[PDB]
RNA sequence: CUGAUAACUUCACGGCGGGCUUGAUGUCCGCGUCUACCUGGUGAACUGCCGAGUAGGUAG
């Protein structure tokens, strides 16, 4: 098992985020910050007189989880091809597609910029699509649980077209996303920060000539992937990794002494063909196994 | 013929801002009961990073400096020996020579302070004509601020955590025959009065 | 308690003359580097006043 060369490619493709300042006269400018001074400290705020703040990125749902990228062995080839093909039938792509979509819908990718906000609205723009712009208005007081989304006019088609994008070979689904944040006057905005191996240096880009912060493309890929609450006695959803690492406290769950990490389940691949040919925990760890093949990564020793 | 009251700031675990303010807040209660204008700033061990221990008190009428010194703070901090009284000595007339002045420019640089500013410029242009926008008001990218050793202070009347900003200027051998104010100054309405340290 | 005991090698000095390394030269043919990544400012330095002022000053 694990024959020294195995790797997958990712299946979710988020981009950078861009901050624009809309004026009352329907004019949009890029949100620019200030620097203060080696030792350098940055400061960003909403300019006075502005209505609200806009954000736009894009994400794609492709099908690179059906076969690996390099495989080195035709016994780990047809085994992992059969697992993703049997999970499509007995379980279905419903429980994963709903969890990834809600973190796009409820503004989870706005990390700490929603605290002290009056109202924010999020508009999707799917493709391929015959119909209308999809809306999610006043999300704090209208959309809070899995059921408020299921009452929507356009939830049956956007849980769909991701389910086909994982099931059909050479599939594709692309979402444009836009959000408007009604923040109070002179409110602070929190973008991503440059690493600077040992403060608060912003990750910037050039939009229309002047510099503007981004809040990252690996930063917004972490927010969508927080769907993991199958580690034992789970209280909070974590980001999908091989050893269940939590960031705020520097512990990690999912440790190999427990027997619940990825490399002690991936070795057990032949065991799970038998049951799927059971709804207690043999399901609740394939949701962790499928969310690792959608993640990517080199799997080799 | 000035005096000086050298203090000693000993106990090795102590803040340099909260104790230089509270020894000045007990000076701030003064000049609201005995309204004088004569007591200065005079840090002997000012340095660049992490200002040191000693502060002093300088005046020419030079008997209120002991009247200020017994005002329910050294009579309240006496036994657990944080500080002690100096020897009340005439200042020798050849020494180093600095000046302490409130800058107050730094306070109107922070992003809340510039929104505090362009709010005021909105209303005082009530003589009409143009219809201006707040779009053409910005701080650009670059303000290089080295060091100013801020001193935080709570307001007397209300609950505001305001702050002071005073730096070093050492020249000009003749201004200010003891024309200080409530906090001790070299900027406002009188002179740029230097200090003999 | 030494193949023991003691011990001045010195003075003087012109290497020189002369000298053509040359003629000729094709380094070439082929080529996929790639897969996966969170840096973590809670609220925090707040509100006036003079001046036409993105200059300047001034308050607690």
């Amino acid at each position: 098992k694990l024959p020294t060369n195995l790797a997958y490619e990712r299946s979710i493709d988020p981009s950078d985020v861009c901050f624009f300042v809309v004026w009352p006269d329907d004019r949009k400018t890029p949100l620019t910050y200030n620097s203060r001074t080696p030792h350098q400290v940055d400061f960003c705020h909403v300019p006075y007189g502005a209505s609200h703040i806009e954000c736009s990125f894009s994400v794609s749902f492709s099908s690179e989880l059906r076969q690996p990228y390099k495989c080195n062995s035709s016994k780990v080839k047809q085994t992992l091809v059969q697992l993703v093909e049997l999970y499509e039938t007995k379980i279905g792509w419903t429980e994963l597609a709903t969890r990834y979509l809600m973190n796009i819908c409820n503004g989870k990718w706005l990390w700490k910029n929603t605290r002290k906000a009056y109202c924010w609205n999020i508009v999707l723009t799917p493709w391929p699509w015959n119909g209308e712009k999809v809306g999610f208005e006043d999300i704090r007081t209208n959309y809070t649980s899995r059921q408020d989304f299921k009452n929507n006019k356009n939830w049956s088609a956007i849980v769909e077209m991701i389910k086909t994008a994982f099931s059909s070979t050479d599939g594709l689904a692309i979402f444009e996303v836009r959000a408007t944040l009604h923040l109070p006057t002179n409110a602070m905005v929190r973008p991503s920060q440059v690493f600077t191996e040992k403060s608060r240096v912003f990750q910037s880009t050039t939009i229309d000539g002047e510099r503007s912060p981004i809040l990252g493309a690996f930063k917004t890929g972490a927010a969508i992937a927080t769907i993991d609450d199958w580690y034992p006695e789970a209280t909070e959803p974590l980001r999908v990794g091989r050893f269940g690492v939590h960031r705020e406290d520097v512990t990690c769950y999912r440790h190999p002494s427990t027997g619940k990490d990825f490399f002690s389940i991936l070795q057990q691949a032949e065991h799970y063909i038998e049951v799927l040919s059971p709804a207690q925990e043999t399901i609740n760890d394939m949701h962790f196994l499928m969310a690792n093949l959608i993640k990517g990564g080199m799997f080799q020793h | 013929k000035w005096y000086y009251k050298t203090i000693t700031f000993l106990p090795e675990l102590c803040n340099n801002e909260s104790l230089a303010a509270k020894c000045l807040r007990v000076l701030h209660g003064f000049n609201y009961q005995y309204e004088t204008r004569n007591i200065g700033v005079s840090f002997p061990l000012w340095c660049d990073a992490t200002v040191g221990k000693k502060i002093s008190f300088v005046s020419k009428n030079k008997i209120e400096l002991d009247l200020l010194l017994k005002q329910h703070y050294f009579v309240q901090m006496e036994q657990l020996q944080y500080f002690h009284i100096s020897n009340t000595v005439l200042v020798p007339e050849d020494c180093t020579y600095v000046s302490f002045r409130r800058c107050q420019s730094i306070d109107k640089l922070t992003a809340a302070g510039l929104a505090r500013k362009i709010r005021r410029l909105e209303k005082r242009a009530l003589s009409r004509g143009e219809q201006f926008d707040p779009s053409s008001f910005a701080q650009k990218e670059h303000t290089a601020i080295a060091h100013y050793h801020s001193l935080g202070e709570s307001s007397k009347q209300t609950n505001r955590n305001f702050r002071l900003n005073i730096r070093m200027l050492s020249e000009q051998p003749r201004e200010g025959n003891s024309i200080f104010s409530s906090y001790g100054l070299s900027n406002s309405e009188n002179s740029f009065q230097p200090v003999p340290l």
